[PDB]
């Protein structure tokens, strides 16, 4: 009785499951469903830094990628992006705790990855 | 208030976030934002348009900017001999945050004192 | 005793709309779009007379025809026209004159307010009725005291006790 | 009645509340709106926000109105200092741990907590201490979780024990420390997912598709219908532009109440896809960009060249009635007869509309105390109605279901699951039917499975058997109800677009067209579109359709047109267009009279409310937009009609009572293209 | 290439604002009917690329005719050199030839 | 018989009614006492039975070819109705044919 469905048996079209657009690691596990609106689908552009970049100059998110995770003492950390208050992003408070260098915890403002070794581990 | 600009962070990561609130409180509509998320998560800009030949210089979208991500910089003089160079696109106008930079934060810095 | 919004401005602009003489005003079919010097192109579009829905992100009812005597909550719409892409910039362009001036000027306290309008206007209209909000509450969880009564599992039954 | 309406008082003011009514709805018959984040309409009621606190009479403290029951001669006030420090305080309580995070939230524009603290809060914070942190948590792809923004309302919990019946998620931890989610890495696997999103009154559960793309405010909103199933759930879609960014429910009690499926909310991506803008005809290199003119010239070549008998015309699940109706004309007024349906059952007869409709309505289906089901799972059939169907299990109706064994979310009786047990059902063999007997409003639900059967004639008969002994159709009741799953299936069958018997006889003996038109059809079976046949595909979305055609011609998808669709109720509801016409697509109802113009014999409506007429001469219940008539009952009269039927085909009382839908996120051409419901289909494939 | 030229890409009523899906070069576009093709052409909705001899202020009046980005001009050009005819030309669907002595 | 006819004549019969009108009570007592007997003579032929509130009540025969004839019954008997229907029938001798 209530026999279990088989989803591996459902079939997709290749077209459409070929064309999901994704995420590496960063701030989701790697390989979730990435929002898109409808710019820049008349070109062909499916990726985000390429619809309003052109040529190979150096990308913000390349930028970001290449400062190293900061570490920070205590459980929770008050990201500014400054060292003045005034003059960067409203104040985030970010868990730190389960953090380390591998899997540190990213500021939705500023990009900047922060860990601690303070949660007994 | 001159000539607007997009500005980063000491990193290189960019300031604006598609908040949106800029394109809201602009009363000539010079504004045109679309936007979706990084491949990497994040909430950024797919499209930042500011028609120069419909701003009227105000500043309303300097002050409305909580992160300090577009700004009216120090430079008077761009003027051109085509009106297509006055429609400037998201990489123009980091660009010009690139170029002013240093200016923009000396600037900054005595005006955060009254803002 | 009477207390219907009493204490602004609106007691003011309720009456002045039943001044004599002024509140018994009216016109022909579509003889205030002679007078008022718009293409007459624009009297053959049509119109819908409506009144919106709550919107689902939110819970309050401000803008909806709960609160219709205390504020203008029926609308005039047109249907859209042709609109595609800038070739040089990618905005969107339009050649709809009416475009953004019914969703945004044009509001009525009544259905029959907008109707006298259209009919004056000219406008061809289809009215559509919102639908009514239900207050009564489901028979399980009716009040709050159901949640922890007896229809959860039945009464119990005593016949685990010590001596059965 | 002992005084049924009770009179209680709100700021002086004299109200008559129905007997039960709490002190907020009270409040709110008063035309006052009080402020409140915990309760809903819909959930039970949990009495936690605090927001909701009132002053009454001879009690020293706040009461909370949503909880607190209104008695006799109650003295309620809503606008003392007690009432608006209330207020003040626990809105400065909501604010000091949530995070600063308005620019980032896709909450901002049309946020509760924004608004309220706007209107009953004060100006100012005095709170200088470090905030509580909270990591996010996954819960698949469709609801996307910022936790920081949490206020504890648990809407969330409550909907998913009591709407949807996963009962998934709960509070782990305690105090501040509280926590919503699952403690494990679990997936929300509930089809009505995506009202949870809509539940959550901040940004804490948002819309993980929608996620950074708009605000709000930018947003024009059109009400229109949905069109993904057979229910006809009431919807807005919002657009910019030319684009659509995100499609909501609206509120109609009489068919989905508050909510809407997955597949209905998140399918609008697949708009942006494999769309036809141009038409096209086939030549020697394929098939190429072509004017109008020369597509349809070609169209009425192909449609005139050849033989009267050797025309079909398909409907597809997505036609409006005003297409329907004019491709039915056309192809009758060139002598064809051979008409044909996406959705199933082309034979069937439409004489009589309770015989195919739903004449309980859903509504009225909440009167009934015992449901029998008959071949059908409602859970992916139609999963709003099946929420209305475990909200009616939650209050008392018992369920039994003859049918293959599902997952319904409420526990029923399984009487049998063959035509054979409903023949036992019927003599008497299982003590069902003296439960069905003995029921004061029973009620007989049969899906869409056991008409695409090909016995259901005699299927038909033993359920209109059982209805007569059980007493489901008497006087001042009528409990008898057919369902359906596709969009377009009801309209086609009120207008008479059905096969001749001349083709039936025709497909009978094996003939094979030359000709076939496909009004958005891609589901089409291979039995009527033969190979080496001339296709005129006119549709919206480059599919199975048009890469077999010879002829396309670009229509409007349904958040571009206005056109007609019937429930399986009976009810005429219409789209409207959100976005205008894509490329150069054109009104669906427009080409077949164009098309009509150039074979040489034009269709006599040139405007749409002119079709609209006409469908109103065929069936004049079609005028009535937005309401259902109530359908003439002929007793066994029409079953006596039709025993012609049932001695030919004879019963098959081995093969199960099953449901034809085995794809749930993939019915239609939309559906197919959408990204999203790809990942909801992967999301299922790499849990195992 | 027999209708697709005039019904594939139009987009828009046909004013100023409007695309026709023409892409067209005009050689001799500052000449007396050279500037009425260009106008005809432009104001109608399609792209029109003007190469041009002379000086600029004799080719100003060509600037007017069109939206913004509908109206190319490339000045300098010698119709002795195939590198400017393969510039010009190398977006258009439409050439228009009014070089005359 | 005319329930044997009720084929050749005419390729579909659609019946118009009130449910609670007094007009429409000898049509509603004509489909009562005929449905079964003009369905069971032929079981393909296609009789659209459709009702409204407050409508008029109305024969209509569709032809061969889409072409389509009305007679309003409305006020009228079991036998009135009936003769229409005859009537339409007769009308129906009268007409091009298809299909072949
Ligand atoms: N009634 C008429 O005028 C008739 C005209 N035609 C033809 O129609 C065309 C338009 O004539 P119309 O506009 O009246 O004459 P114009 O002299 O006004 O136009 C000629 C154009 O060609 C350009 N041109 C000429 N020689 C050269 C060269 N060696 N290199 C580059 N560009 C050059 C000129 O540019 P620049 O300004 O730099 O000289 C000018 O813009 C002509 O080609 C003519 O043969 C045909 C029949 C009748
Ligand atoms: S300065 Fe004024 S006109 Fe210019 S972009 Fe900002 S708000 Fe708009
Ligand atoms: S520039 Fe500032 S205000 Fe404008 S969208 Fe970006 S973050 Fe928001
Ligand atoms: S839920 Fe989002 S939009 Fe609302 S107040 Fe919190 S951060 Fe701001
Ligand atoms: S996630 Fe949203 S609905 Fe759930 S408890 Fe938190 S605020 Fe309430
Ligand atoms: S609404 Fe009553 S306490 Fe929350």
């Amino acid at each position: 009785v209530v026999p279990t469905f088989d989803w591996k048996k459902v079939p997709v079209p290749s077209t459409t499951a070929k064309d999901i657009p994704v995420t590496v690691k960063g701030a989701t596990p790697a390989g979730d469903l990435r929002a898109t609106s409808g710019l820049g689908l008349g070109d062909g552009i499916k990726n985000h830094t390429d619809k309003w970049l052109d040529g190979d100059k150096k990308s913000p998110m390349e930028y970001i990628n290449e400062v190293a995770p900061i570490k920070v003492k205590g459980l929770v950390v008050a990201s500014y992006g400054s060292d003045d208050p005034a003059l960067g992003c409203p104040v985030e408070y970010i868990n730190l705790k389960g953090t380390s260098l591998e899997n540190p915890a990213v500021c939705k403002y500023t990009g900047n990855r922060y860990y601690s070794d303070d949660w007994k581990g | 208030r001159g000539e607007h600009a997009l500005r980063r962070y000491p990193t290189g990561e960019e300031r604006c976030i598609a908040c949106k609130l800029c394109e809201a409180i602009c009363p000539a509509q010079a504004i045109t934002i679309e936007a979706e998320e990084r491949e990497d998560g994040s909430r950024r800009t797919t499209r930042y348009d500011i028609d120069m030949t419909k701003c009227i210089y105000c500043g309303f979208c300097q002050e409305a900017c909580p992160v300090d991500a577009i700004v009216e910089g120090p430079n008077f003089e761009f003027s051109t001999e085509t009106r297509e160079e006055l429609l400037y696109d998201k990489q123009k106008l980091l660009e010009n945050g690139d170029k002013w930079e240093t200016e923009i934060a000396t600037n900054l810095r005595t005006e955060s004192l009254y803002r | 005793e009477f207390a219907t919004a009493s204490a602004d401005y609106s007691i003011a602009m309720k009456k002045a709309a039943e001044i004599t003489g002024a509140a018994e005003s009216a016109m022909g079919p579509k003889e205030g779009g002679f007078t008022a010097g718009v293409p007459l192109d624009t009297f053959t579009r049509k119109a819908r007379i409506y009144a919106p829905a709550r919107t689902a992100s939110q819970s309050g009812l401000a803008r909806t025809v709960d609160f219709a005597t205390t504020t203008p909550a029926w609308k005039i719409e047109f249907e859209p026209t042709a609109k595609w892409q800038n070739p040089l910039m990618g905005w969107t362009s339009s050649a709809d004159p009416l475009e953004n001036v019914g969703r945004s000027a044009l509001v009525f306290y009544t259905k029959e307010e907008a109707m006298r309008f259209c009919e004056k206007l000219g406008w061809e209209y289809e009215v559509t009725e919102p639908n009514k909000r239900r207050t009564q509450r489901t028979k399980r969880y009716m009040q709050y005291g159901d949640n922890f009564g007896t229809k959860r599992a039945g009464v119990p039954d005593l016949s685990t006790l010590p001596s059965n | 009645p002992p005084s049924d309406h009770l009179e209680v008082f709100v700021n002086e003011q004299p109200v008559k509340i129905p007997k039960g009514s709490s002190v907020l709805q009270a409040c709110d018959a008063a035309g006052i709106d009080i402020p409140r984040f915990c309760y809903h309409q819909r959930l039970s009621i949990a009495g936690n926000c605090r927001m909701c606190l009132v002053e009454v009479e001879k009690v020293p403290k706040p009461v909370a109105s949503c909880a607190m029951p209104a008695g006799p001669g109650m003295k309620i006030k809503t606008e003392t200092p007690m009432v608006k420090k209330a207020r003040e305080g626990v809105m400065e309580f909501l604010l000091i741990n949530h995070p600063l995070d308005c620019p980032i939230c896709d909450q901002g524009g049309e946020c509760d907590l924004q608004d309220q603290a706007m209107i009953f809060g004060s100006d100012r914070s005095r709170f200088v201490e470090a905030k509580r942190a909270v990591e996010d948590k996954n819960l698949g792809p469709l609801v996307k979780t910022v936790m920081t923004r949490c206020i504890q309302c648990t809407r969330c919990v409550r909907f998913a024990s009591e709407v949807a019946g996963t009962a998934e998620l709960g509070v782990t931890g305690r105090g501040r420390d509280s926590e919503i989610g699952t403690y494990v890495e679990k997936l929300m696997g509930s089809e009505l997912s995506g009202n949870v999103v809509d539940l959550c009154p901040v940004g804490a559960l948002t819309s993980k598709p929608y996620a950074f793309t708009a605000r709000s405010w930018e947003l024009k909103g059109t009400e229109s219908i949905d069109v993904s199933d057979g229910l006809g759930a009431n919807i807005r879609v919002d657009a910019r532009g030319t684009e659509v960014m995100r499609i909501l429910p609206r509120l109609n009690e009489a068919v989905n109440e508050e909510w809407l499926s997955d597949k209905g909310r998140y399918q609008y991506d697949g708009l942006k896809h494999q769309r036809l803008d141009k038409p096209m005809v086939k030549g020697p290199k394929g098939l190429q960009v072509a004017t109008w003119q020369d597509a349809l010239g070609a169209a009425a070549a192909a449609l005139t060249s050849a033989a009267p008998g050797e025309v079909r015309g398909i409907a597809g699940k997505l036609a409006d009635a005003e297409s329907m109706v004019a491709l039915m004309d056309l192809l009758r007024g060139l002598g064809a007869g051979d008409l044909a349906h996406e959705g199933g059952f082309s034979d069937m007869p439409a004489d009589v509309r309770s015989t195919y409709t739903a004449n309980t309505t859903v509504q009225g289906l909440e009167q009934s105390d015992l449901v029998l089901l008959v071949g059908t799972n409602p859970r992916w059939e139609s999963p709003v109605f099946n929420a209305r169907l475990r909200k009616m299990f939650l209050d008392g109706t018992q369920v039994g279901l003859v049918g293959a064994p599902v997952d319904l979310t409420y526990k029923y009786e399984h009487v049998g699951s063959d035509p054979a047990a409903l023949a036992a059902l019927a003599a008497g063999q299982h003590p069902f039917l003296e439960r069905l007997k003995k029921a004061a409003r029973p009620a007989v639900v049969v899906g869409p499975g056991v008409l695409r059967r090909a016995d259901r004639e005699a299927v038909m008969k033993a359920v209109h058997e059982l209805c007569g002994k059980a007493g489901v159709v008497k006087e001042g009741w009528n409990g008898f109800n057919v369902i359906h799953d596709t969009a377009s299936r009801v309209a086609a069958l009120d207008m008479g677009f059905g096969p001749s018997a001349a083709a039936r006889a025709r497909r009978a003996q094996g003939a094979q067209p030359k000709v076939v038109y496909l009004l958005g059809s891609d589901d089409y079976s291979e039995e009527d579109v033969p190979e080496g046949a001339f296709v005129i595909y006119q549709g919206h979305h480059g599919d199975r359709g048009a890469s077999r055609a010879n002829v396309v011609l670009p229509g409007a998808a349904y958040t571009e047109k206005s056109g007609l669709y019937v429930n399986f109720e009976g009810r005429v509801q219409q789209t409207r267009a959100a976005v205008p016409l894509v490329g150069d697509a054109r009104e669906d109802w427009a080409i077949l009279r164009a098309l009509s113009e150039v074979v040489g014999k034009r269709l006599p409506y040139d405007s749409h409310a002119a079709v609209r007429a006409r469908l109103a001469g065929i069936a004049p219940h079609f005028a009535n937009i937005d309401a259902v008539q109530t359908p003439v009952w002929l007793n066994g009269e029409y079953v006596k009609g039709v025993e012609a039927l049932a001695k030919a085909a004879p019963l098959q009382p081995s093969a199960p009572l099953t449901s034809t839908i085995s794809n749930f996120y993939m019915t239609d051409a939309i559906s197919r293209a959408s990204r999203t419901m790809a990942k909801c289909i992967q999301a299922r494939q790499q849990t195992k | 290439y027999s209708s697709t030229l005039m019904t594939a890409d139009k987009l828009g009523p046909g004013g100023r604002s409007s695309v026709s899906g023409i892409t067209a070069t005009v050689f001799g576009a500052n000449g007396f009917l050279g500037s009425y093709i260009v106008n005809e052409l432009a104001k109608r909705g399609s792209q029109v690329v003007c190469p041009f001899r002379s000086t600029e202020n004799e080719a100003m009046h060509l600037k007017q005719m069109g939206d913004l980005g509908q109206i190319v001009l490339l000045p300098e050009l010698d119709i002795r050199n195939d590198d400017d005819i393969k510039r010009a030309i190398s977006r258009s669907n439409v050439i228009i030839n009014c070089v005359g002595m | 018989a005319w329930r044997n006819s009720l084929s050749k004549s005419m390729q579909e019969l659609r019946i118009h009614l009130c449910q609670t009108s007094a007009g429409s009570k000898g049509v509603r007592d004509f489909i009562v006492a005929n449905y079964a007997e003009m369905k069971k003579a032929n079981p393909h032929f296609p009789i659209l039975i459709r009702e409204c509130a407050g409508t008029e009540a109305s024969l209509t025969a569709r032809y061969d070819f889409g072409a389509e004839k009305s007679v309003n019954v409305q006020g009228a008997t079991t036998g009135a109705v009936q003769q229409q229907l005859e009537q339409l029938i007769l009308a129906g001798q009268s007409m091009p044919k298809s299909g072949e």
